[PDB]
């Protein structure tokens, strides 16, 4: 890497805006990217805070560049030193988080009922069937009785030899009623589980308890030396957050987004005008929360620059009457890309049951044929 | 401790001066924030004297060791921090308005997953069940009378009950011209009733987290 | 404070004013707050519910006993 | 596979297509006539399939209960530049969208989108007393200043969404403090306002004066099964 | 039939009475309306607060 | 009264008090009596009754 003024080519929203401004007021521009990637902040060096203006802001203030056309946020610190034109885009800080895929649960079909409950019904069928056979044989078979009790519970038509005695008939009807209650209870329990089984709620703004109570399991940061850092330092209520973000603060607005995609990060706080574009272009991220530092961008200029009046008018007239929609819908809006469904968690348990029965059935037939042989 | 290059304590902190009979430390927290606000409002200059002679306060053979010990005598006229109020401490010192509440409380783990009670299988009101039974008897009597007009004696009651439950129950169906219409109308009522019953249980199964509510020691 | 210290009154009023506007509200939330402060979670009740299971089976046993009693009554004649 | 197994077992110890017929009936509601293949072990297979039918049907009905829980969906226009507004006579036209005439919003749209203003003038000389907000049941979209439109949306009984946000606003501008040309007060006021945005300003003030009952919400609605 | 039961379950589950105030931060209190009438005792600490 | 339910969280946490005139000499005696008797073995007896 030469690391020394390699000639590249730039293009986009701001560059398109710059070309329009030059045409309408006779510029002659020579774009020049910031030496060190950094938006700009007031750093303290040798007990002189104002001495250190890091980033592109220092370049404009020192004298290297007399115009700072870029996504530069408007806040108090910069406004005190440099002059900001009327905003060409209104935005505000917002949280970008990874979209959580809606996976299912209930890995087994028997989850709603505990192991004891299955046993109780299993022996309940046997005990009820045997008693029915005894009542029928009393005269006030076992195979027929077992078939009837099993069929009613499983809702199958294999039932044969309905009870004849009144005592048997009443017991059978109550047995069927118990079968309806058990099945209905199971479906109701499953519906409650499925309805209440949803992924964890998203952050939903800076007021979420997760952010207000930072934890090692949540890693949310921003871009180093930006307006986000200045906004949090000035406030006193947001005292815990700043210490957390200061630990994992990233180096660029592109590295942080990549970290969120890779799952290394968990929540990125940046300008909504940029995050909303990344979410739209990248179908993997979704921006949550509400803007909480509503501000605008600006073509900052030195305090004595005579361009302030005719840049500010040019932004208001051209950009925001017929132009803003043209540019925004071309570079920001043009680029565009449900409860979980049981897939193989319910089937796996049920299917293993069907296959398990088939092997047992093959064994039963061999045993049955062997018994019939003699 | 302060950072080697930090020197003075960073913002949101005060210079802690742990002293005994030298190193600089930064003390921060809830009560310290209270102390800073009190100094700003009242308008004095504080000087933290983080104690090391003991604990929050105790009496040893007529000697007070701790923050109360320093506040007692004349070594330091304040003990901002975590100091409870009782007769003994309030008898020799002079406390202030309690800015935080305390006491001998009880901590109990919450009972996760409250279980539906035994009577959770009845979403229908008692009058709901009684009315259904009376309608079934009336319908059964109507069916038998219609069949008699154009055998079945107790079969109608047996058949009537089977439809309300799961239909998988053998039963003889009374053949007729209009009695079948009555069976279908009852069958529709069974389908509507069973759907309502299952739907309600789904609403009943949605429980919450219940924590045992002691009477407070 | 020291017994009889004049600072009692100025501090007493100063603290009472803090309770009026912020104090615990602002300060306690910063320093004495946790993740689930209020917490209210709905739980899908597992159908183990031996109370629920017992109730259904209790009615079944009563019906089973009633069937036995009616069988004996019929068998009496 | 189960049907083939049942027929083979029955053949070992008639039914040809009945097994498939019987197998399908159990999975659905059992109220369907069918001949039950008698046997020693084939019945066990039927019961095991029957249990699978009960477990399957219970799962299917349980899921629909989760699917039927829908939300409130608001049409998401493109922000006054959507194909719906410009050149409306391309698809089923939206309900006539109008505004207060003889103002500033009307002038801007006419000077920038003459085609849209031609059709947009169906019903909208001057005034209209902004009653279209109350009459937003016969016309779909309302176009007017966003500063007041946000207020009326929040303050309204119940509430209705506004197809606007950070973007989707055509001529986004702000509210200023019109000082005299070249007045020295510009700088002190400029910095004073910029500091307000830092700590409170809109946050504290807008909540006091420009807030409504349902500022934000997402209400789950039990979807009626009309759902053509 | 399955669709009907599922729809009924969704209706019953989502059919609950209006949520209570739940503190002074509720939107209903923060945005007073003529349909809500909340008051206190005249000349008390509530008035001063 | 089984008809009303209190909602929300306390937002002006304070206490009661046996107020007295500024020059009253009972302040020290009364304050000690509250701390000693009331809130060591008595508060539960009175409050639970
Ligand atoms: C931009 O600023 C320049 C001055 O820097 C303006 O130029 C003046 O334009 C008026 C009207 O054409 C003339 O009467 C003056 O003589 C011009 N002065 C100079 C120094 O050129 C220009 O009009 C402004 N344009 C915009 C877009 O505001
Ligand atoms: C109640 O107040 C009286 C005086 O107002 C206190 O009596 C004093 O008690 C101490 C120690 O017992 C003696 O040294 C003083 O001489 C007493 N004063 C007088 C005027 O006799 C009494 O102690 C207080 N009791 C409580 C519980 O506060
Ligand atoms: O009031 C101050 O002295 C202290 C007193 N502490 C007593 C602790 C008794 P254990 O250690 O819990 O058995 C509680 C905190 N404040
Ligand atoms: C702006 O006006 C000057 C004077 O006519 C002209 O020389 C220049 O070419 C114009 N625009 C630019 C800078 O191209």
């Amino acid at each position: 890497s030469p690391r020394h003024t390699v000639p590249q080519c730039c293009y986009g929203f701001c560059i398109d805006l710059l070309i329009k401004l030059a045409r309408t007021m006779n510029f002659t521009y020579e774009v020049h990217l910031v030496a060190d990637g950094k938006f700009g902040t007031q750093e303290r060096v040798n007990n002189s805070n104002k001495k250190e203006w890091n980033g592109m802001m220092g370049e404009l203030l020192s004298g290297q560049a007399d115009m700072i056309v870029a996504p530069l946020t408007i806040n108090n610190e910069r406004a005190q030193y440099i002059e900001f034109s009327k905003p060409f885009k209104y935005q505000g800080l917002t949280i970008l988080v990874k979209k959580e895929i809606p996976r299912s649960t209930l890995d087994s079909f028997m989850q709603p009922f505990q192991s004891t409950l299955w046993l109780l019904v299993g022996l309940s069928v046997h005990v009820v069937a045997v008693m029915l056979y005894l009542l029928d044989r009393f005269s006030p078979t076992l195979s027929s009785a077992m078939w009837f009790s099993w069929g009613v519970l499983l809702n199958s038509g294999i039932g044969e030899g309905a009870p004849r005695s009144f005592s048997a008939r009443i017991l059978g009807m109550v047995w069927a009623g118990f079968a309806m209650i058990i099945v209905a209870s199971y479906t109701a329990n499953l519906a409650a589980f499925l309805v209440l089984d949803r992924p964890e709620e998203r952050i939903t703004g800076i007021n979420d308890p997760r952010l207000r109570n930072p934890s090692d399991k949540f890693i949310y940061a921003t871009v180093k030396q930006s307006s986000v850092d200045i906004y949090f330092r000035r406030q006193v209520e947001l005292s815990t957050m700043y210490r957390h973000m200061e630990k994992h603060n990233y180096e660029s607005a592109a590295e942080a987004i990549q970290a969120v995609r890779d799952n290394k990060l968990h929540a990125f706080i940046w300008d909504s005008a940029v995050l909303e574009f990344e979410a739209s272009q990248k179908c993997d991220l979704v921006t949550t929360g509400e803007l909480f530092f509503r501000s605008g961008f600006g073509i900052g200029m030195r305090k004595d620059s005579p361009w302030k009046q005719n840049v500010s008018l040019s932004i208001l007239k051209s950009h925001e009457n017929g132009f803003m929609e043209d540019l925004d819908k071309t570079w920001v809006r043009y680029q565009e890309c449900a409860p979980a469904t049981l897939t193989f968690e319910n089937m796996a348990g049920v299917f293993m049951l069907v296959a398990g029965g088939i092997v047992a059935g093959i064994f039963l037939i061999f045993i049955e044929i062997a018994y019939k042989r003699h | 401790p302060a950072d080697p290059i930090s020197g003075t304590c960073i913002r949101d902190s005060v210079p802690c001066r742990s002293q005994l009979n030298p190193e600089k430390r930064c003390c921060k927290g809830f009560c310290i924030d209270i102390l800073k606000r009190l100094a700003h409002t009242i308008g004095f200059s504080y000087d933290l004297y983080l104690v090391t002679n003991g604990k929050h306060g105790k009496k040893i053979d007529g000697v007070w060791n701790g923050m109360i010990g320093e506040v007692f005598y004349q070594r330091a006229d304040m003990a901002i921090g975590s100091l409870t109020i009782n007769e003994e401490r309030s008898e020799i010192v002079d406390f202030s308005v309690p800015f935080v509440e305390t006491g001998i409380s009880v901590m109990v783990a919450r009972s996760n997953g409250t279980v539906s009670p035994s009577a959770f299988l009845e979403p229908y009101s008692p009058a709901v069940w009684v009315m259904m039974f009376v309608m079934c008897l009336t319908v059964v009597a109507v069916t038998v009378f219609i069949f008699e007009y154009l055998f079945t004696i107790g079969k109608s009651i047996w058949l009537l009950w089977a439809l309300v439950f799961n239909n998988s129950v053998p039963v003889e169906n009374p053949r007729g011209t209009t009695s079948k219409i009555m069976v279908l109308v009852w069958a529709f009522f069974a389908v509507i009733f069973l759907a309502s019953y299952t739907a309600n249980l789904a609403a009943f199964m949605i429980q919450e987290e219940y924590v045992d509510t002691v009477s407070g020691l | 404070l020291h017994k009889g210290s004049r600072w009692k009154r100025p501090i007493d009023l100063a603290l009472l004013q803090f309770l009026g506007d912020d104090e615990i509200e602002m300060l306690e939330r910063l320093w004495l707050s946790g993740i689930c402060h209020n917490d209210k979670i709905e739980v899908m009740s597992s159908k183990l519910d031996i109370d629920n299971m017992a109730g259904v089976f209790y009615m079944l046993l009563v019906a089973m006993g009633l069937s036995l009693l009616v069988f004996a009554w019929e068998h009496l004649v | 596979t189960v049907v083939a197994v049942t027929v083979f077992i029955f053949e070992y110890l008639f039914t040809i297509g009945k097994s498939i017929w019987l197998l399908w009936a159990l999975v659905f509601n059992n109220s369907v006539p069918v001949e039950n293949p008698r046997g020693t072990t084939s019945k066990i297979m039927v019961l095991v399939w029957a249990f699978f039918a009960v477990i399957f049907l219970a799962s299917y009905t349980a899921n629909l209960a989760a699917f039927m829980i829908q939300e409130e969906y608001v049409d998401t226009v493109s922000g006054l530049s959507d194909r719906k507004f410009q050149r409306p006579q391309e698809q089923y036209p939206p309900l006539k969208f109008g505004t207060v005439p003889n103002g500033s919003t009307e002038k801007n749209i006419r000077s920038n989108y003459p085609d849209m203003h031609s059709y947009m003038v169906r019903y909208n000389p001057r005034v209209e007393e902004a009653l279209t907000q109350l009459k937003a049941g016969k016309l779909d979209a309302f176009i007017y200043d966003a500063a007041v439109l946000n207020y009326m949306a929040r303050k309204d009984e119940g509430c209705k969404l506004v197809t606007i946000g950070s973007g989707k606003v055509f001529a986004t501008t702000g509210y200023g403090i019109a000082l005299h040309k070249g007045s020295r007060w510009k700088r002190p006021i400029d910095l004073a306002l910029l500091q307000f945005l830092g700590d409170d300003e809109i946050e504290m003030l807008e909540r006091l004066w420009l807030s409504g009952i349902c500022h934000n919400d997402k209400i789950e609605v039990m979807s009626s099964k009309l759902d053509i």
